[PDB]
RNA sequence: AACGCGUUAAGCGCGCCGCCUGGGGAGUACGGCCGCAAGGCUGAAACUCAAAGGAAUUGACGGGGGCCCGCACAAGCGGUGGAGCAUGUGGUUUAAUUCGAAGCAACGCGAAGAACCUUACCAGGCCUUGACAUGCUAGGGAACCCGGGUGAAAGCCUGGGGUGCCCCGCGAGGGGAGCCCUAGCACAGGUGCUGCAUGGCCGUCGUCAGCUCGUGCCGUGAGGUGUUGGGUUAAGUCCCGCAACGAGCGCAACCCCCGCCGUUAGUUGCCAGCGGUUCGGCCGGGCACUCUAACGGGACUGCCCGCGAAAGCGGGAGGAAGGAGGGGACGACGUCUGGUCAGCAUGGCCCUUACGGCCUGGGCGACACACGUGCUACAAUGCCCACUACAAAGCGAUGCCACCCGGCAACGGGGAGCUAAUCGCAAAAAGGUGGGCCCAGUUCGGAUUGGGGUCUGCAACCCGACCCCAUGAAGCCGGAAUCGCUAGUAAUCGCGGAUCA
């Protein structure tokens, strides 16, 4: 029925915009169309490294695409094979000067949108879903944190009765503002249904 | 008539009166904003993720 | 078995009697004995069932009890239910009047814009690897640009400009990377059915004060304690108690708007003070006011009096403001096989010269009727005309339009400022003032139909909005019923915005 997106509830504090610039009221329209089909193309051809963020900064014609990953290798190649073809590909729709980067996540178990995709892959390859969850939570809190939570939707085991599986440890005050709690969500896609996974990480405070 | 239509929206046949709006993500026909090019849902989904610069949770 | 029993045993033992062996049929029939009778004792069977039953959990419920809440009632003010009209639905109708939503929690709801578009529906004309994707084969054609005919359009038939390359190269010419005409194959497409196959998102109980975990202790076990009890709070808020001691999702707190004051900044503000003013903060001058938007201070039951073990309750001062200061955003474990396959996503099912696709016309706007949400009213605390004041939040380049000129006006010819605290929408309206109506179906009320016009649009017959003359219908305050709101609230008055010709 209810429970709102924990990102939208922070924006003003804590979480910052995953696309920050300014633009006019003939141009937001257009600069926005761009920003999706960008993040759309990247989502595909780059899944392999686990793009847990896709920032975009800007001033005028100068794009600051920064991709954040825990396994940086896959994006470059050794020296520069892959990174080459992408620069080409990006500006292949945008006749503007495409300035692409990469950044590192010290611990991927503390990046939710990852934790979510990990468990969604585990389900697509038929593993015990009660376990996979109770386990992925230890993974996170094990590697230092204050709290963490996961939620898998309906058609567990491919049963005609769709349920909803839970489990989570520590503290997760989604109602509190001075919080900082990373959220991500993944789609498992099977022969019988379409599951849904939600991941929550409690990190700092004050 | 869902696919055939979103494609009819792009072209501008006879008499410019016919040229209707249409959401970008959602093939949405109703509830479509000039400023964003988007539907009411399409929008609200985004706004929560930050993919729309400076569009913040209101409160007055 | 548990509830309980416990020298008045249901404990441990011995003696003798009576009795039970699944439920219905049935304490019935037959026979027998008894009885004045009513009936009594003794007492079956066929046929049929998957259980019938005892104690104890945890809930739910009560025309049970106790403590306590909420515009729940009560106190009070304004409404619907009646008329006329606008809009949503039932029904009948129809070639079709597309589908969904169904007590509260469907019905001015998806719909924040249906004349063709939309558009999913019907009638009529057409098109098949298709309006869109990915890849292969083959001669032409390899980009592209302008017309002809036919038709209602879609479509189908059909006349002319002719190619900047990797590169044999003076040249004939020729390999060829884009991209498109055409055949043909792999495939596209379906708002076709399944919201009890599903994700995500939303409604609701309910902003209610709750819902739980770990260990220990108790029970053969379901399960219990904790979380029952006394005080106190908006609150599982806090105190105090206690075989429990802690901890989590909740509430509160951190985040935004209104209130008071400071610091920073001066093309909005200011004779606040002298200055010139065609008297317009117009002008030079000037940030002290006002405002604008950015960083702060301020309130913590901290001070005093009383009540109390404590938490905290009542009362007083200072204060712009106290005891959550006024509004927001935020809604627990779960409930309704709740809602949505028609926003999208998605398993399965079904159609692949059509259940796909294109257009032209219709339909969604039908009307003997029925219900919901609304608008304008029936008038004097009123209606009409002239003149005259005081807002806020927003919005604007083939956009908002100053100011002119014409028209009774709708509007229409000119045309300055504007990327907008520097120009524009723009007058707020109720109010104030003075002139008219004099209790009437009326100078109240504006439905209906005739006549005449304007503007958007290719096009206003079915179906648009405005303006002018004339027509001026029903309504004299509404049966049974039934809604809202506790303060800048109800009532009443006008302004803006999304969608958008």
């Amino acid at each position: 029925g209810n429970k709102i997106h924990p990102i939208g509830f922070r924006l003003g504090i804590t979480r910052d915009w995953e696309s920050r610039w300014y633009a006019g009221k003939k141009q937001y329209r257009h600069l926005l169309l761009e920003d999706q089909r960008i993040r759309g193309l990247l989502e595909k051809e780059l899944y392999s490294a686990g793009l847990a963020r896709v920032d975009i900064e800007r001033a005028a014609d100068n794009v600051a695409v920064t991709v954040h990953v825990a396994k940086p290798g896959v994006v470059i190649g050794r020296g520069g094979e892959r990174i080459r073809v992408l620069r080409e590909e990006l500006a292949k729709l945008t006749g503007k000067n495409v300035a692409l980067n990469v950044q590192e996540v010290q611990n991927p178990n503390l990046s939710a949108p990852l934790v979510a995709q990990r468990v969604a892959e585990q389900i697509e390859r038929r593993f015990a879903v009660r376990r996979a969850i109770k386990q992925a939570v230890q993974r996170v809190m094990e590697s230092g944190a204050k709290g963490a939570k996961v939620i898998v939707s309906g058609r567990i085991g491919g049963a005609e009765q769709a349920r909803t599986e839970w489990a989570a440890q520590g503290r997760v005050p989604l109602h509190t503002l001075r919080a900082n709690i990373d959220y991500g969500f993944a789609l498992a896609r099977t022969t019988y249904g379409v599951l849904g996974v939600k991941a929550y990480i409690f990190l700092g405070e004050v | 008539a869902r696919k055939a239509l979103i494609e009819k929206a792009k072209r501008t046949p006879k008499f410019k009166v016919r040229a209707y709006t249409r959401c970008v993500r959602c093939g949405r026909a109703r509830s479509v904003y000039r400023f964003f090019g988007l539907c009411r849902i399409c929008l609200r989904e985004l706004a929560h993720k930050g993919q729309l610069p400076g569009v913040r949770k209101a409160s007055w």
